[PDB]
């Protein structure tokens, strides 16, 4: 059956939106003119 | 030209309209002789049963989709008309920058008051000539945190940084900039209950960090070197006074603060422990 | 399980008669574990 | 042999919140994966960096099932689905 987290939510909520942790993971991050003649 | 009307009594003509308004009967009278001023009253939540002029202004405009019967065709010839007029104004900036701004406020779980103040700050701002540029990224940023700043909300530069990368510096010129956009055109106590969220403390330790966060911004010293790490010392000491356990490692990775600055302000945060106990 | 996230930021329990009184929907987050990988072919 | 009835009883199949459900959570699960492969490809295509608070967007499911489960309509096709419950009483 599907497991229920039963932390204290603000933890889990605060790695929802923003939580100042960006990165952490490598994933779609990607003259003489005489001489010259 | 005048066009306006003025009721008055021609019995009374003592005093200016000091009228009342039967709303039941539909009639306006003079509360002096009690001659009526006019009859048929119309309504204005009548006509409002049926049914955004600070965003949109004046400008109208209608959908054009598919028919219950009609043809394909004929829905592709009618939107590419209108992919041909779509030039006639310059107005595709703002519904495409609000849609991503839209997209960005609802992935960050904010209110829809910061959306909207956001939404007004970029109108007041839009295509000005001190803007110059930014690539749209950094108004839009900045415009987020503005709208944060006006709606009594608090969000770290780290955070707003951690959802767009402005680069820093160009964020803080395009948000000064704009601040005084804002000025031409006419707080770290609310980061605790957050913090205080992110750790999932109980409610006496997050108040205990609100008056440890007053007092110490009445003590001086340090000042604050930027309010985080005040609140980060703050709840660190609020949570070393109890015995829920932590640490310095674990809220220094969960925060994003360095545990050489939460013993820096705990070493002077303990030595004025004195004044900041509550009870 | 059900919870609230306020307009300040804070997200609590939620209970029925809280959630007729402040005309609330009485819902429950949902997480999914995503797993990305990238192929080279 | 007799044309077969349709009113036969055991040849109908009600559904309750579960097969609604399933029809409304799959279409937005779609929804969801042909968004997220969009803006994948959005950040191969335009070659910049990634971030997971803006390609999982949460969103269209909380506004899937609460516009759904909020309005009549289980999106006509269907109308008349939700409605306010009746507290008259209690055999009511
Ligand atoms: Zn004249
Ligand atoms: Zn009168």
């Amino acid at each position: 059956r599907i497991t229920t987290l039963d932390e204290t939510v603000g933890v889990t909520m605060s790695h929802t939106g923003m939580s100042m942790r960006s990165d952490n993971s490598n994933f779609l991050k990607v003259m003489p003119k005489k001489e010259i003649l | 030209p005048n066009l306006n009307i003025v009721l008055t009594c021609p019995e009374c003509k003592v005093y200016p309209p000091k009228i009342v308004e039967r709303f039941s009967e539909g009639d306006v009278v003079c509360a002096l002789c009690g001659l009526v001023l006019s009859d048929k009253l119309v309504d204005t939540r009548s006509e409002w049963r049926t049914f955004n002029p600070l965003l949109d202004g004046n400008n109208l405009s209608t959908r054009i989709g598919k028919g219950e019967t009609t043809d394909m065709r004929f829905t592709k010839e009618l939107n590419k008309a209108q992919g041909k007029n779509v030039m006639d104004k310059k107005d595709n900036e703002v519904q495409a920058a609000f849609a991503k701004i839209t997209m960005l406020c609802d992935a960050a779980e904010l209110p829809k008051i910061v959306k909207d103040c956001a939404k007004e700050a970029y109108k007041l701002c839009h295509d000005e000539k001190t803007l110059k540029g930014k690539s749209m990224e950094s108004i839009m940023a900045a415009s987020i945190l503005i709208g944060c700043r006006r709606a009594e909300v608090a969000r770290t530069f780290k955070e707003i940084q951690s959802l767009i990368h402005v680069k820093t510096k160009e964020f803080g010129k395009t948000l000064n900039i704009m601040k005084n956009i804002l000025r031409g055109k006419s707080q770290n106590l609310t980061y605790i209950p957050r913090f205080c969220s992110h750790l999932g403390l109980p409610m006496q330790v997050t108040t205990s960090a609100e008056y440890t966060a007053k007092k110490c911004k009445e003590i001086k010293e340090i000042a604050g070197k930027s309010p985080i790490t005040i609140a980060v010392v703050s709840i660190y000491l609020n949570i070393l006074l109890f015995q829920i356990p932590i640490t310095a490692a674990k809220v220094g990775q969960t925060l994003q603060v360095t545990e050489g600055t939460i013993k820096s302000g705990y070493k002077i945060l303990y030595e004025h422990r004195d004044k900041l106990v509550d009870p | 399980k059900p919870m609230v996230n306020e307009s300040d930021g804070v997200t609590h329990a939620l209970y029925p008669q809280e959630a007729r009184l402040r005309n609330l929907t009485y819902s429950s987050g949902l997480f999914v574990d995503v797993k990305k990988r990238t192929y080279e072919l | 042999k007799d044309q077969d009835d349709r009113d036969h009883f055991g040849k109908k199949r009600l559904d309750l919140a579960g097969p609604l459900l399933a029809q409304l959570f799959k279409t937005l699960f779609k929804k969801l994966t042909k968004d997220i492969f969009r803006y994948m490809q959005r950040t191969v295509e335009e070659a910049h960096d990634f971030n997971m608070k803006l390609a999982i967007n949460a969103k269209t499911i909380t506004s899937g099932l609460k516009y759904a489960l909020a309005t009549g309509n289980w999106g006509s096709s269907r109308a008349g689905v939700s409605q306010v419950l009746n507290r008259y009483t209690y055999s009511s």
